[PDB]
RNA sequence: UUACUUAUUCAAUGAAGCGGAGCUGGAAUUCAUUUUCCACGUUCUAGCAUUCAAGGUCCCAUUCGGGGCUGAUCCGGGUUG
RNA sequence: ACUGUCUAAUUAAAACAUAGCAUUGCGAUGGUCAGAAAGUGAUGUUGACGCAAUGUGAUUUCUGCCCAGUGCUCUGAAUGU
C-alpha cells in the first residue's frame, strides 16, 4: 500500500477507506438530531429554572 | 515568593549539560596505518583452468581477495591498483576459509588485456 | 464581536477533557525529597525532648540583623590580607628590630567548635551565636547547657550558612565575641541585654517543655472538628 | 519417600496457567475522580470469549478524563448487556443492569456481581459465571454493607466498594454433563495441568501417603489435620465432619 | 574541646535526647539503600579516633545488616 | 478497655482533583437572625470531544504576533485509601 | 461400562485413566504448594458454576446398623497438667 497512488486506498467521502458509506451515513444522521435534541435539552430545562 | 507550576504528576531528570571530552592526552598518540588498504584488499589472481576460462569470455577477473574485504574496497581496489572501472563485483568463501572474488570489468575495458598486463596468462 | 464567538467549554465529569492543572501537589517526587521531607514531618509529629526543643527557639529577626551587624565589624583576615601583613611585619621583624610586633593585636570572631567550646570552659568568650541547622545535633545540644553553667551568653541564630559568611567558610555551626574594641562595648552590652532576656532568662523553664507532637492539618481539621461537633451543640 | 504430586504442584514448572489465548486481566475501572463522584459512560464494543473461563467478557470503551484517548477495559458480561449499550461507571449513576456502583448508593437486595472487596481493587468476589452477591443490608455510621457470598458466606464490606448490577453471563453452565474424557482433557487444556489425576491409592508408598498394600486402601483415616506437613495433606484436610450430608447444611 | 563532651554524651543511650535521635535516624536510614554514601560522620569523634580524619580521600559508607 | 499517626504492614495510580473554608441554589424554623442540612454542568440514540481554549479584561508599541488574570473560588504542598 | 493409557528390552491386563457420583479446605490479612532468604514465587490474566485435596468409577436400582477404638473437628468446658 506505499507502492500505489492515493486512489487505490481511498473513495472521495469523508471517511474514505476507514468507513462504509452506510457508516458514514448512519453517522451523519446520529451527529445531527443527538446535537439538535441537546439544543432542545438545553431550553427545555430553561422553562424549569423558570417555572420552581 | 511562590513555587513553579506542574502540570504533571512525573517527574523526570533534568536535562542537564554533558561535556564533550577534553583529554589531557592522546588516546594511543599514534594512529593506526590503513588497516585494509588496496594492496591488502586484492592479494592475488587466481589462475585455475577455468578461472582462465571467466578472463577471455566473462570479462571476468577472478582475483582472491582479504577475507575482511566488502564488495565496495574491493570495487574500490581494483580501480586504484589498475585504473580500470568496474560493473559487478561477486565473491563467496572458498572451502578452503579464503576469499574469491569475480570482478566484472566493464565493455569499454577487455579482461584479457590487463590479464597480460598483471603478469598472468 | 463580529464572527467570533464566545464558545465556554464544559470542564465538568463526563464532558470537555479537562485541562492542564497545577498538579504540584500530586507530582510524585524523587526519593531524596520525600526523605528529606518526611524527615522534618516525622521530627515534627514526635514528641521531641527539651533539650533539642530549645532549637527552634531562634533569635528574631531585629535583634539578628543587630547582631550580624555587630558580628560584621570582627570578621577575621582574608588570605590576600594575610599575605599583606605577613610581608609588612617579616620585613619589620628583620630590620626594624620588632619582636614579631609591628602589627596590632586583632580582634576576630572566634569559631571552630572545639575552639568556641574550650574558650566557654575558660569563661573567656563574651557572646556565643549558636546554630540550630546542624545535622548531628549532638554536636551543639551541650551549648545552650554549658553557656548556662558558665555564665557565658548565648544566642541561638538561624543559618550556619549565615554564620560561615561572617568567617569566610562555608559553614561555621558556632561563633564566638572575645574580645571587643572599646568603640563598642556599650552596642555589645545592649545586645548581651537582649539575648539574655530571650536565652538565658528563659533557660530553666524551657528546659521542661516537650515540643513536638504537633499533627498533620488533615488530622488537625479532624481533631478540631471532632471537639467542635461533639462538645459544641 | 519422593516427592508427592501436590507438593510439585506449587514449583509452577508445568503446573502453571496455560494463558496465551487469554483476552486480559478483567477488572473494573480504577477509582478516579469521575467514578467516586459522579459517573462515566463507557461503550460495550464487543462481548468476547475468554479461554480457560465460562463467562464471557465486555470490551468497554471509555473516554479518558484527563487526555484526549481512549481506554478500553474488559469487563466481565453481566447477562443481559448487548454489544452498543451504555455502560455508566460512577456514584452517581443509575441502578440498571451493566452499571457499575458503589455499594454504599444501592438498595438492600440489589443484585450485584463482580464486586470488590477493597474499594479500588477492581474486582474480587461473585465472578465465575452465574454467581452474584446480595447486598442484605447497610450500617451507614463507620459506613459498611453486609453482603452475602455466592458461598452463603456473609460478610461485612466497605459502602465505597463497587459492583456490576446484574448476575454473570454463561450461567447454567455445568448443568450439561461432559460425558467424554475428550471434552475434560479439551477444558483443562486451557487452564493448567491436572486433569488426569491418578488416585492416591494406586501409587507407591513413595508417591503417596495412600500407597500400597495387596489391597488398594488408604489404610489410616482419610481426614487429615489443619496443623499437619506439607507432604502429609492428602485425603480431606480439616474435615470436620465426613460422609453424605443429609440435612440443611445451608448456612443461616 | 567538644569531642568529650560528644564522647560521653554518645554512651546514655538511653536517656530521651538520644532515643529520639535514635528513632529519626533509624527512620531515614531505612528508607535509603542498603549501601549508601554518608556525606559525613554523624559521630565524628568515634569516627576520628577510629583513624577518620577529615581531608579528601577518607569515606564515610552506611550499611545495613540483616539481624538474627 | 478504647483512642491517635509518625514506626511498621497492605493496595492503587503515566502518585489528577485529598482535607478545611467559601460562593450562589433550595429543603429548612426562625422566639432575633440566620442558629443547620443536602446539593454545588454529563442518561432515548454503536456520532463527536486534542493544538497554553473560545470569550471577558489589562499590558507591549501595533504588522504578523507575544504575555498577565479570568474562564476553571481560596487555603494547606499529607498522592490516595 | 465404553474410546483411551502403562511396565522402551519376559507381564497390554480384570491394572491406570475416564465421564458420572460424593466428601473436604478456602471470601484473599485466604486454602493448597515452593524457596536458604528476600521489597520472593505457582494456582492467579484466578474468585465458590472457582481453585485446591481425596475417595468411587457410565447408565438402572440402591447405598443398611455402629462415634466404643483410632483419627479429624467444635460459637465449648476448667481450676487437672
Amino acid at each position: 500500500y506505499a507502492t500505489v497512488s492515493k486512489t487505490h486506498k481511498t473513495v472521495s467521502r469523508a471517511y474514505g477507506g476507514s468507513r462504509c458509506a452506510n457508516c458514514v451515513k448512519e453517522r451523519i444522521i446520529r451527529a445531527f438530531l443527538i446535537e439538535e435534541q441537546k439544543i432542545v435539552k438545553k431550553v427545555v430545562k430553561e422553562q424549569t429554572e423558570a417555572a420552581k | 515568593k511562590a513555587l513553579k507550576v506542574r502540570t504533571s504528576a512525573t517527574f523526570r531528570l533534568p536535562k542537564t549539560l554533558k561535556l564533550a571530552r577534553a583529554p589531557k592526552y592522546a588516546s594511543k598518540a599514534v594512529p593506526h596505518y590503513n588497516r585494509l588498504d588496496s594492496y591488502k584488499v586484492i592479494e592475488q589472481p587466481i589462475t585455475s583452468e577455468t578461472a582462465m576460462k571467466k578472463v577471455e569470455d566473462g570479462n571476468i577477473l577472478v582475483f582472491q581477495v582479504s577475507m575482511k574485504a566488502n564488495k565496495y574496497q574491493i570495487k574500490k581496489a581494483v580501480k586504484e591498483l589498475y585504473e580500470v572501472d568496474v560493473l559487478k563485483v561477486n565473491t563467496l568463501v572458498r572451502p578452503n576459509g579464503t576469499k574469491k572474488a569475480y570482478v566484472r570489468l566493464t565493455a569499454d575495458y577487455d579482461a584479457l588485456d590487463i590479464a597480460n598486463r598483471i603478469g598472468y596468462i | 464581536n463580529p464572527l467570533t464567538h464566545s464558545t465556554p467549554k464544559n470542564f465538568g465529569i463526563g464532558q470537555a477533557v479537562q485541562p492542564k492543572r497545577n498538579l504540584s501537589r500530586y507530582v510524585k517526587w524523587p526519593e531524596y525529597v520525600r526523605v528529606q521531607r518526611q524527615k522534618k514531618i516525622l521530627s515534627i509529629r514526635l514528641k521531641v525532648p527539651p533539650t533539642i526543643a530549645q532549637f527552634q527557639y531562634t533569635l528574631d529577626r531585629n535583634t539578628a540583623a543587630e547582631t550580624f551587624k555587630l558580628f560584621n565589624k570582627y570578621r577575621p583576615e582574608t588570605a590576600a590580607e594575610k599575605k599583606e601583613r605577613l610581608t609588612k611585619e617579616a620585613a619589620a621583624v628583620a630590620e626594624g628590630k620588632s619582636k614579631q610586633d609591628a602589627s596590632p593585636k586583632p580582634y576576630a570572631v572566634k569559631y571552630g567548635l572545639n575552639h568556641v567550646v574550650a574558650l566557654i570552659e575558660n569563661k573567656k568568650a563574651k557572646l556565643v551565636l549558636i546554630a540550630n541547622d546542624v545535622d548531628p545535633i549532638e554536636l551543639v545540644v551541650f551549648l545552650p547547657a554549658l553557656c548556662k553553667k558558665m555564665g557565658v551568653p548565648y544566642a541561638i541564630v538561624k543559618g550556619k550558612a549565615r554564620l560561615g559568611t561572617l568567617v569566610n567558610q562555608k559553614t561555621s555551626a558556632v561563633a564566638a565575641l572575645t574580645e571587643v574594641r572599646a568603640e563598642d562595648e556599650a552596642a555589645l552590652a545592649k545586645l548581651v541585654s537582649t539575648i539574655d532576656a530571650n536565652f538565658a532568662d528563659k533557660y530553666d523553664e524551657v528546659k521542661k517543655h516537650w515540643g513536638g507532637g504537633i499533627l498533620g492539618n488533615k488530622a488537625q481539621a479532624k481533631m478540631d472538628k471532632r471537639a467542635k461537633n461533639s462538645d459544641s451543640a | 519417600g519422593r516427592v508427592i504430586r501436590n507438593q510439585r504442584k506449587g514449583a509452577g514448572s508445568i503446573f502453571t496457567s496455560h494463558t496465551r489465548l487469554r483476552q486480559g486481566a478483567a477488572k473494573l475501572r480504577t477509582l478516579d475522580y469521575a467514578e467516586r463522584h459522579g459517573y462515566i459512560r463507557g461503550i460495550v464494543k464487543q462481548i468476547v470469549h475468554d479461554s480457560g473461563r465460562g463467562a464471557p467478557l465486555a470490551k468497554v470503551v471509555f473516554r479518558d478524563p484527563y487526555k484526549y484517548r481512549l481506554r478500553e477495559e474488559i469487563f466481565i458480561a453481566n447477562e443481559g448487556v448487548h454489544t452498543g449499550q451504555f455502560i455508566y461507571a460512577g456514584k452517581k449513576a443509575s441502578l440498571n443492569v451493566g452499571n457499575v456502583l458503589p455499594l454504599g448508593s444501592v438498595p438492600e437486595g440489589t443484585i450485584v456481581s463482580n464486586v470488590e472487596e477493597k474499594p479500588g481493587d477492581r474486582g474480587a468476589l461473585a465472578r465465575a459465571s452465574g454467581n452474584y452477591v446480595i447486598i442484605i443490608g447497610h450500617n451507614p455510621d463507620e459506613n459498611k454493607t453486609r453482603v452475602r457470598l455466592p458461598s452463603g458466606a456473609k460478610k461485612v464490606i466497605s459502602s465505597d466498594a463497587r459492583g456490576v448490577i446484574g448476575v454473570i453471563a454463561g450461567g447454567g453452565r455445568v448443568d450439561k454433563p461432559l460425558l467424554k474424557a475428550g471434552r475434560a482433557f479439551h477444558k483443562y487444556r486451557l487452564k493448567r495441568n491436572s486433569w488426569p489425576k491418578t488416585r492416591g491409592v494406586a501409587m507407591n508408598p513413595v508417591d503417596h501417603p495412600h500407597g500400597g498394600g495387596n489391597h488398594q486402601h488408604i489404610g489410616k483415616a482419610s481426614t487429615i489435620s489443619r496443623g499437619a506437613v506439607s507432604g502429609q495433606k492428602a485425603g480431606l484436610i480439616a474435615a470436620r465432619r465426613t460422609g453424605l450430608l443429609r440435612g440443611s447444611q445451608k448456612t443461616q | 574541646g567538644a569531642y568529650k563532651y560528644l564522647e560521653e554524651l554518645q554512651r546514655k543511650k538511653q536517656s530521651d535526647v538520644l532515643r529520639f535521635l535514635q528513632r529519626v535516624r533509624v527512620w531515614e536510614y531505612r528508607q535509603k539503600n542498603v549501601i549508601h554514601r554518608a556525606a559525613r560522620p554523624t559521630r565524628p569523634d568515634k569516627a576520628r579516633r577510629l583513624g577518620y580524619k577529615a581531608k579528601q580521600g577518607f569515606v564515610i559508607y552506611r550499611v545495613r545488616v540483616r539481624r538474627g
